[PDB]
């Protein structure tokens, strides 16, 4: 049968998060080195830690191996189906799979910038923001005031201001299933 | 001497911290940090509550300088920011007042301010500056728990700071420096109920009162209760100047509720107060009518529509003046001022005039009364 | 069926780790670290022991590359270093084999290597390089506990790796990653005795034996014991080829010790084996004399100096050939091969020929025998 | 009487160690700010953390103040007698004292240096090392071999080597009541 007894679990979180996957097999004599497979391919450069515990009286009896892959600053690429692999002779063995997915608050790509415009003149501000998860609804604010009933409603990614007879400020919330992340407060200076 | 015919699990939790200990909205704890080098703010703690509104913690400098407040409003997390005059307030995340424990934390990661519930982020707000402020070659920062250093009127969006929630497993700016955990051990009054069910709990030692208007005139009281004593004032009206008890609902023995105007009854109704079950006492009054129901079952009056009038007439005359509305008890009045005058001991939620009474909104709540949490009925 | 007339507190400790589990000196745990970036080694753990000599942990690469070994020798901490052929060994600190718990830790602070006992430093050795080694775009490092990856003969200063000590509250390179703590829960055989008194404990299921020379010829045995069964072989000599039991001391019932040569006694002596007290059985033999003392009180022989000679004559002829010295039991011999043949169950320290027997130095110790630690006598 | 109820303890350890002293008084209404005194003088710039807990129902009843001074990287100067100070009106109050002293393994000031000398020529190596605690006994090693019975015995601070007909190496242990710290291994190259 399959040497495994414990299969990888699942880890989902925001970018940056460090977490760990772990499988634990039991073999007969001198344990094999356990490798990690991500999306069916071999993970050549990854932080892993194998713990071997001899159950017998010699190194030729039963052993308990437990390998845990650790993902440090969780980014996008690290996303996928992960599984353990051990070679028992010319034969090969794989663990059930585990999946790791990225999922947190909105990430800004563009935020309202500071500007200094002539009075009663038109101009535009921008506000992009990616997920996952998607979709992400935007929502502007003027002098700390919503410019729409709720997120997703009103201008988004690009807000056109007809004119300003005095210095004002704009923010830009970004919402998604996880929560909300507000942008920096841009200050428009009038002359 | 009256005794508890139905005791509750008055079991505290020495490892916890009660944020609602003081009705005066004073913070239950105040920290003052003096640090040699720049310092990132980081607070984390386990928190449990039913109260939908309240203040978790304040962190920052002077009222009109730069600070942050993390609060509960509408049962959700609210964050107020003032970074020099510039007000701001945000709200998101899941429901917090679900009665189950959880983990909340505020921190200054990057140039943003991150808030997390169960090690997962819910709010990321961009700020332009640090909470710790440079004053005399040292950085400072104050931090208060369960309340703020100033008056709610000066916040950014006012809120009733009073929060009946529990806290534990705290960590202020990294350190286990068991200093709080120590005094909280010696002062039971600072620990919370180990298990908390919904409702408001009266331990039978004080009362709470409001300045409610009843002007024609109405008086509808709905009191979901779970007694722990055979006698005690549920609801009541009080006229200060003449120390009179215009109206009043209470428990007595045998074993029954009793509506009344001043020294005279007006109706009764039997109830099995000692079965630890939720009963729904309800009183409805206005000129002409004066009924008392218990679980949808009226009782026979003690009047005669003739006497009942030489009462409601007095009552409606009392309401023509200021009247304090008491819950759970009555100030020091002569024993012959009403049918019952001893304090009620148990769980009780009051609806007065289609409005729900929030003990945090009262004009005065005795301190040992828990605004939004009742201990469980110890099954024997 | 014989039963334990004096049971011991066979209470393990699920949160611990037994380093002496395997007589074969194989490490009880082997860790293999693959890390993306340079990494500082840091190991810390709570440790308790009586054994004066042993190996705590190995950390590093290949036998002749660069590694470190932290060990116990003379009851003190010894540190061996090999940073590419360049051997080195240091020793200092307090006594460690005092039987009380403590905290030991190795780490690569700065460009030195620091060792601490109870968060206080005892040894700071300067090294020129890092333990983690670069191999294929990754840094690696192996770490074994209670033993090494190779043969003691290849160390820097040989030492008998076998260490009967307990470990708990461990932390390898920062992490609580409860992986060890898990299997140790399921395998009682890996946990230690909750309380440990001095001596060597035989659970009555195996034996240990040595190849000792007795050549005239002497045979002095001193056995401090604390029985837990009325019968059992304390000391004994065995002739492999003919499966003979040249000499043997044991317990039987009523209730007494018994010196003997092959199938015939030679002297007896009563003892109260079931009072959980330390007795000092002592046997002295050589041509002409053959006495047995118990706490300094000889017993009357069963021979006649005439028969006693048609024995010591056989004995000294047996010693003219290879003879295995057994402690606690005997291989599978016919019941009529000696007075007693069942295994001894209890605490027992042997002095054979003015020399002290170290069960770690034996040629074979059954695994369930504890080299330097006996459980306490459960007071009933 | 004295408002205090808890006085500073004592912290002794090696250089670098971070530790904390703490006193805890109980006062009537609005707690005073608690200062730290070291050697009788006022500590103007130091990390401290005061914890105030109101015992009453208002801010005019009894309070419990607890102040803890924290010393980060414990160096030499931080050594002394420390005590708490509070001003109650024009009056003044001080806590019992606590003392913090430096105490660890030997610290090197000079270690055997690497050299390349002509064969059979004389030269000298050096090896200084300070405490506390003192005294610190030195002890050289040649090719990993003691040049004396025990510490304090033999050459110290300066070892004269008459000559070397082949490249060799010297170490220098340094001992004191706390333990031992071995120096780097110097390699003398012969020509
Ligand atoms: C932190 O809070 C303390 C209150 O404990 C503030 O201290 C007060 O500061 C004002 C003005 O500096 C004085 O008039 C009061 O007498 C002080 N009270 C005490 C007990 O010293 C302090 O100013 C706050 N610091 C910050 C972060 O702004
Ligand atoms: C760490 O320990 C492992 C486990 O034995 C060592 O791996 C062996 O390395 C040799 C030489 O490269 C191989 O021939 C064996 O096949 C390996 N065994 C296994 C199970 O893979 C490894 O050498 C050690 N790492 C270092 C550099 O110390
Ligand atoms: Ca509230
Ligand atoms: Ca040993
Ligand atoms: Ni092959
Ligand atoms: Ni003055």
């Amino acid at each position: 049968e399959s040497p495994f007894v414990g299969n990888p679990g699942n880890i989902t979180g925001a970018r940056g998060l460090t977490g760990t996957l772990r499988c634990q097999l039991q073999v007969q004599g001198e344990p094999p080195e356990v490798h990690w497979l991500r999306d069916g391919q071999i993970l050549e450069l990854a932080d892993s830690t194998q713990t071997q515990v001899p159950l017998g009286e010699d190194e030729q009896d039963d052993w308990i191996v437990v390998s845990q892959l650790r993902i440090t600053s969780l980014q996008l690429s690290d996303t996928g189906q992960y599984q353990c692999l051990v070679f028992l002779g010319h034969q090969t063995f794989v663990s059930q799979p585990g999946y790791v997915g990225l999922e947190g608050l909105p990430y800004f790509l563009e935020e309202p910038e500071d500007r200094t415009v002539a009075a009663n003149t038109p101009f535009n501000l921008s506000c992009q923001a990616q997920g996952p998860p998607e979709p992400v609804d935007l929502l502007w604010l003027q002098d700390a005031v919503p410019l729409a009933t709720a997120p997703g409603h009103g201008p988004q990614r690009s807000l056109h201001v007809p004119g300003l007879n005095k210095t004002s400020s704009f923010s830009c919330e970004a919402h998604n299933a996880k929560g909300v992340t507000t942008s920096r407060t841009a200050t428009i200076t009038v002359l | 001497d009256i005794l508890p015919c139905v005791p509750f699990s008055v079991a505290k939790s020495v490892k916890s911290l009660y944020l609602g200990r003081m009705f005066s909205g004073t913070p239950v704890i105040r920290l003052r940090f003096k640090r040699l080098q720049p310092t990132r703010l980081v607070a984390e703690f386990d928190f449990r509550t039913f109260d939908p509104e309240g203040i978790l913690l304040f962190a920052g400098g002077h009222q009109d300088s730069t600070w942050i407040v993390l609060a509960l409003r509408a049962g959700r997390l609210e964050l107020q920011l003032r970074y020099n005059g510039v007000g701001r307030v945000t709200s998101s995340g899941p429901v917090i007042n679900h009665g189950m424990w959880q983990t909340i934390s505020v921190e200054e990661l990057a140039r943003n301010l991150v808030i997390k519930v169960n090690r997962d982020a819910v709010m990321k707000i961009a700020v332009a500056g640090d909470l710790f402020q440079p004053e005399r070659g040292l950085y400072h920062l104050n931090l208060t728990v369960g309340g703020i250093p100033f008056h709610e009127k000066d916040l950014v969006q006012p809120i009733n700071p009073r929060l009946d929630g529990c806290m534990r497993s705290w960590n202020w700016l990294n350190g286990e420096d068991t200093t709080i955990q120590e005094t909280v051990k010696v002062n039971t009054r600072m620990q919370c109920f180990s298990v908390t069910e919904r409702g408001s709990f009266y331990p039978g030692s004080g009362f709470a009162f409001y300045s409610l208007d009843y002007m024609t005139w109405e008086v509808e009281v709905v009191a979901h209760i779970r007694p722990a004593a055979d006698t005690g004032v549920l609801f009541a009206l009080w006229a200060p100047d003449l120390r009179a008890v215009p109206l009043s609902v209470a428990l007595v023995d045998k074993q029954l509720v009793v509506l009344a105007v001043e020294h005279t009854a007006l109706a009764l109704m039997e109830i099995k107060v000692c079965d630890g079950q939720e009963h729904v006492v309800t009183v409805s009054l206005r000129d002409g009518e004066a009924t008392l129901e218990v679980d949808g079952t009226r009782g026979q009056s003690e009047v005669s529509a003739a006497q009942l009038q030489e009462r409601l007439a007095v009552l409606e005359r009392h309401l023509r003046s200021p009247v304090l509305t008491f819950a759970g008890g009555l100030p020091d009045v002569p024993v012959t001022s009403a049918p019952v005058t001893a304090f009620y001991r148990g769980c009780m939620t009051l609806e007065v005039n289609r409005r729900l009474l929030d003990l945090d909104e009262a004009a005065y709540k005795h301190s040992d009364i828990t605004a939004h949490s009742c201990p469980p009925v110890e099954p024997a």
